[PDB]
């Protein structure tokens, strides 16, 4: 998909 | 400056009309949009996720798309509560910036646009026997709240020496703003003239005023 | 639920602030929190983040190695260590937070809390008239005004003819200069055949400094 903004918070 | 994305500074829709408002970015082929709506005096509240879903409590009439490096906000049948500035929101692909775009102030006009008065004063002898100098230009009743400013010496632009506050809402709706440029009185002196130019719409008005005036 | 900042305030720039954001009225989820700025008539910058553990937290490029961000769900709290300020770190802070797994970011605000970074002292204005001209003469009517040059902090007040003078007057917002001082206008249209028979004075008030300045505009 697409990357969401916040992803890297919920790694 | 970073990874940007760019919005155009002010759009202005009719009640009822579709408003629409572009967010381009390199990185929005592979990373979502979000959109936030703020109102004056107010925190922003998310309006669009993930390029094309909407919030519950956001009305149907609010649609997102992407294609390409541009996302669009659209708003179908504006509303006068939907005045507001509009954010995009995003982040690149390496998840080392998250970046709001610049903003964009939506009007929904309710009364007719109106251009700027505009009144140049040069430095006053009175300043100029303190030994500063300073050119202001006095923007007002314009309407929608959006303009820029431009200064130049003679014929040649200018940035150093000048400031220029943001629009602010008068008491009648329409918008006020002002801009001052600092010199000192031996740069006033040197010069035919200066000139403050003010663009609303796309229309821009030159003031210009000279030392030997 | 509810986000509410608190710990801004005036400080000198290289000086230190640490602002805190207590939440209240959310479960243990897993949302990441965020500190969020603007500033004054600007947009939104995104200044810090940290997971709902505390274990991933990431910072703008701005203010990497200055800010310092910290979270103890214990005490619902949020807290922005932000030393070596720069004045351009002056903005309204906002506390946010996620929805869970991030679905909705920054789905959650806080009211925001200001932070002024300022090298300025308390200083009375100048004030100087903006004579009236044939280039400010149109229609019958002429422009005039008064500048007030200079002052720290806000506010001024402006008045004409010690408040006789009203119609026609419009005192412009202030600009913010890079020298940390604030400026502003105060003008008066008025019918250009009373320019040489109507006195025209500007009374203007800065309590911060105990200043006050009357000044005439002539012709």
């Amino acid at each position: 998909k697409k990357q969401k903004v916040h992803a890297l918070f919920y790694k | 400056d970073s990874y940007e994305l760019t919005q155009p500074p002010s759009v202005s829709v009719s009640p009822g009309q579709t408003a629409r408002i572009t967010c381009s970015g390199d990185a929005l082929p592979k990373n979502y949009a979000y959109w936030y709506q703020q109102k004056s005096g107010q925190a922003p509240v998310l309006v669009i996720y993930e390029d094309s879903k909407r919030p519950s409590g956001i009305p149907e009439r609010f649609s997102g798309s992407s294609s390409g490096t541009m996302a669009t906000l659209t708003i179908s049948g504006a509303q006068v509560e939907d005045e507001a500035d509009y954010y995009c929101y995003s982040t690149d692909s390496s998840g080392n910036h998250r970046v709001f775009g610049g903003g964009t102030k939506l009007t929904v006009l309710g009364q007719p646009k109106a251009a700027p008065s505009v009144t140049l004063f040069p430095p006053s002898s009175e300043e100029l026997q303190a030994n500063k100098a300073t050119l202001v230009c006095l923007i007002s009743d314009f309407y929608p709240g959006a303009v820029t400013v431009a200064w130049k010496a003679d014929s040649s632009p200018v940035k150093a020496g000048v400031e220029t506050t943001t629009p602010s809402k008068q008491s009648n709706n329409k918008y006020a703003a002002s801009s001052y440029l600092s010199l000192t009185p031996e740069q006033w002196k040197s010069h035919r003239s200066y000139s403050c130019q003010v663009t609303h719409e796309g229309s821009t008005v030159e003031k210009t005023v000279a030392p030997t005036e | 639920v509810q986000l509410v900042e608190s710990g801004g305030g005036l400080v000198q720039p290289g000086r230190s602030l640490r602002l805190s954001c207590a939440a209240s009225g959310f479960t243990f989820d897993d949302g990441a929190m965020h500190w969020v700025r603007q500033a004054p008539g600007k947009g939104l910058e995104w200044v810090s983040g940290i997971s709902w553990n505390s274990n991933i937290i990431a910072y703008a490029d701005s203010v990497k190695g200055r800010f310092t961000i910290s979270r103890d769900n214990a005490k619902n709290s949020l807290y922005l260590e932000m030393n070596s300020l720069r004045v351009e770190d002056t903005a309204l802070y906002y506390c946010a937070k996620d929805s869970p797994r991030g679905e909705l970011p920054l789905n959650y605000w806080g009211q925001g809390t200001l932070v002024t970074v300022s090298s300025a002292s308390t200083k009375g204005p100048s004030v100087f008239p903006l004579a009236p001209s044939s280039k400010s003469t149109s229609g019958g009517t002429a422009a005039l005004g008064c500048l007030v040059k200079d002052y720290f902090p806000e506010p001024v007040t402006v008045s004409w003819n010690s408040g006789a003078l009203t119609s026609g007057v419009h005192t412009f917002p202030a600009v913010l200069q890079s020298s940390g001082l604030y400026s502003l206008s105060s003008v008066v249209t008025v019918p250009s055949s009373s320019l040489g028979t109507q006195t025209y004075i500007c009374n203007v008030n800065h309590k911060p400094s105990n200043t006050k300045v009357d000044k005439r505009v002539e012709p």
